[PDB]
RNA sequence: GUUUAUUAAAAACACAGCACUGUGCAAACACGAAAGUGGACGUAUACGGUGUGACGCCUGCCCGGUGCCGGAAGGUUAAU
RNA sequence: GGCGGCCCCCUGGACGAAGACUGACGCUCAGGUGCGAAAGCGUGGGGAGCAAACAGGAUUAGAUACCCUGGUAGUCCACGCCGUAAACGAUGUCGACUUGGAGGUUGUGCCCUUGAGGCGUGGCUUCCGGAGCUAACGCGUUAAGUCGACCGCCUGGGGAG
């Protein structure tokens, strides 16, 4: 339950895709009974850097309460998956649950 | 011969010699000279009037291939660091931007150590 | 490190990048670095500056 | 300013050059400081407090 | 040697120090499927493969193809193999049947063998490399997409699945990375099983090339009737090549069906 | 050791590691005119060159010449 | 010694505290136990960029050279005989030492917290203060001036590591 504050980066226009694909995210989150503080749509938005060619993301944030027997299997099912650019784990020092 | 409006200049500016590299708004060259290949190949080549002349010699040739302003792209400086942007712009092809990206470079690469110089 | 000028009649705004970026980078590098004996120097040097 | 929606608002410590000004300018506590310190870093790395002009 | 078990040789008490020391890998009968390997060279009839000594050969492990992929399995042994070095293995198939497979150092417990399309990662008989993941193991390969094991043993020749490369056209392997080969060929996963019967020298003999054949010894050396050189005195001197054939560098291959190389960066 | 019974009876040396080497595989070798049988029920840590001289250290150096070949900037000047 | 981003696990040391429970189960150590910067042995390699050797063009009173392109080893190390030299209060074990006063920092008790910290107060660290002690630089109580438990080293040139 280490509060797990963690940023990850899908494929700019699949619009369509992505409201699902939260769904078969979060799927393993519930699956440790661990639960949701915030959980953003942070859109479209640019890159920093060239990264992945179409020079913005769809971003993704949460704030999970949940174990570590689900951190090395959300780092394979984002890492595995062709439409994830970059992903990105930050934990405790208390929950974030006000969006960005 | 070209109308591509647009020019991207690598100004090799620079610790031994003045190479002023102009290429297209997509990246394939355009137009160039040099200090060194011009008339001074020896410890002499790298000066502000060699550098000035590079740039103005580079410009003689580059208006051939219909190209009115430019940006600045510096990935290797040196003696003189804004002296052949100048000498571009006094040959009339407008500067509208400096790049300054210039690799240090860092420190693991740790680049040729030389003489202790 | 990207800097426009304006109209440009050869303007020189270009000036500010001296700040860090363009101008101080060269403390470590050169041809060549320091390689060894740089590191208590940086430190040294506050001693030096106390006027 | 140990967490996100303040941070946001104090932006005014970053100097031209892209960097973070020492506080002899103002003259901050050091608990208040060394909070904002860590609430600046998890905006620095989730890009939420988008570090100097180009990014 | 460095692993474990290890099995050191004995102290200087006698001649063998070496060969292997491995207990818990011999056993008896020869069970029931088997067979063996076939008198001397015979050819027909001036033999081409020299000093022959043929006799005992002996009996080989008759379990290829392997091709039985997604009826999961277990383990009640593993084995030797003198022809490879190898760590083969007794594995019961819970359709009702025993294989002999290649395995890896100590797949036992007695595990959770099962493989095929999409439907397993794990341990796994012969795998699709285009159903999973990257890996630095790989093992099988069926060396021509329908063929069969390019590697029969898992003796450390480690060939490495490369991600996204050129459509389906993986592995990196020892003499030439670029063999491109698609990844419609079947894995097992993986290359170390028995290190330990090849990181040493077995013997100055050991049983593996005595007791049922001879090696090599000869060539150029003693009497003119066969090589090159020398006339006698113990002296040779001269420029004497392996004739008509070349030896110390120079390549023999022009064409051939197949023949993908690529690049072959030599040395 | 019983090894070239037949000059020596070893004062021959068959070991066995290995850098390089033959082949990305109808793999090298082809005995036979047609086998594809050795190697294979097998992969370049299987199998072959040319050898190795317990074991463990140790293999400085030195490219003028001649090997080994491998190449392509360019001249000698053939089928084409 | 010695690592520079952050994390999952084994979760070092600690060490700020309402206390509970037992009453010196203690300190400090030689032979040994672990650790062990430079280096050799590796056994198989992971085989950028730089640069000893490697290889020369060059500056030639000889360069057997330093350049400058090209150049490995050093990068680091699974694993383990590693002694070992510059890891100096030229210096352990420490309790009592209570003129002190000044900073650099860390945690924290108490304040109409109108406050830049006020009244406090240990720890981590440095600053550098009498009576003495005393050459000359000045060191001035935790510091060499008192008092001490030892596991020590200390046998003069040159004989030696």
């Amino acid at each position: 339950m280490r509060h797990y504050e963690i940023v990850f980066m899908v494929h700019p226009d699949q619009s369509e895709q992505v409201p699902g694909m939260i769904e078969r995210y979060t799927a393993a989150i519930t699956g440790a009974e661990g639960k949701i503080h915030r959980l953003e749509d942070w859109g479209r938005r640019q890159l920093a850097y060239p990264i992945n060619k179409l020079h913005k993301a769809h971003y993704v944030l949460m704030n999970v309460e949940a174990p570590q027997e689900v951190i090395d299997e959300l780092e394979t099912t984002f890492r595995f998956n062709d439409a994830v650019i970059r992903s990105m784990v930050m934990r405790t020092k208390h929950a974030v649950t006000e969006a960005s | 011969r070209k109308q591509v409006s647009d020019g991207v200049a690598h100004i090799h500016a620079s610790f031994n010699n003045t190479i002023v590299t102009i290429t297209d708004r997509q990246g394939n060259a355009l137009g160039w000279a040099t200090a060194g290949g011009s008339g001074f190949r020896g410890s002499r080549k790298s000066t502000p009037f060699a550098a000035q002349v590079a740039a103005e010699r580079c410009a003689d040739a580059v208006k051939e291939y219909g190209i009115k302003n430019l940006e600045v792209m510096v990935k290797g400086p040196g003696p003189g660091r804004e002296s052949t942007i100048r000498a571009l712009n006094a040959a009339g092809f407008r500067i509208t931007n400096i790049t300054d990206v210039t690799p240090i470079p860092h420190n693991g690469c740790r680049p040729p150590k030389k003489r202790r110089v | 490190i990207k800097v426009r000028e304006n109209e440009p009649f050869d303007v020189a705004l270009r000036r500010f990048k001296r700040s860090c970026e363009k101008a101080g980078v060269l403390a470590e590098v050169r041809r060549r670095e320091f390689y060894e004996k740089p590191t208590t120097e940086r430190k040294r040097a506050k001693a030096s500056a106390v006027k | 300013e140990i967490d996100y929606k303040d941070i946001a608002t104090l932006k005014n410590y970053i100097t031209e050059s892209g960097k973070i000004v020492p506080s002899r300018i103002t003259g901050t506590r050091a608990k208040y400081q060394r909070q904002l310190a860590r609430a600046i870093k998890r905006a620095r790395y989730l890009s939420l407090l988008p570090y100097t002009d180009r990014h | 040697v460095k692993c474990k078990p290890t099995s050191p040789g004995r102290r200087h008490v006698v001649k063998v120090v070496n060969p292997e020391l491995h207990k818990g890998k011999p056993f008896a009968p020869l069970l029931e499927k088997n067979s063996k390997s076939g008198g001397r060279n015979n050819n027909g009839r001036i033999t081409t493969r020299h000093i022959g000594g043929g006799h005992k050969q002996a009996y080989r492990i008759v379990d290829f193809k392997r091709n039985k992929d997604g009826i999961p399995a277990v383990v009640e042994r593993l084995e030797y193999d003198p022809n490879r070095s190898a760590n083969i293995a007794l594995v019961l198939y819970k359709d009702g049947e025993r294989r002999y497979i290649l395995a890896p150092k100590g797949l036992k417990a007695g595990d959770q063998i099962q493989s095929g399309v999409d439907a397993a990662i794990k341990p796994g008989n012969t795998l699709p490399m285009r159903n999973i993941p990257v890996g630095s193991t790989v093992h099988n390969v069926e060396m021509k997409p329908g063929k069969g094991g390019q590697l029969a043993r898992s003796a450390g020749t480690y060939v490495q699945i490369v991600a996204r490369d050129g459509a389906y056209v993986t592995l990196r392997l020892r003499s030439g990375e670029m063999r491109k080969v698609e990844a419609d060929c079947r894995a097992t996963l993986g290359e170390v099983g028995n290190a330990e019967h090849m990181l040493r020298v077995l013997g100055k003999a050991g049983a593996a090339r005595w007791r049922g054949v001879r090696p090599t010894v000869r060539g150029t050396a003693m009497n003119p009737v066969d090589h090159p050189h020398g006339g006698g005195e113990g002296r040779n001197f001269g420029k004497h090549p392996v004739t008509p054939w070349g030896v110390q560098t120079k390549g023999k291959k022009t064409r051939s069906n197949k023949r993908t190389d690529k690049f072959i960066v030599r040395r």
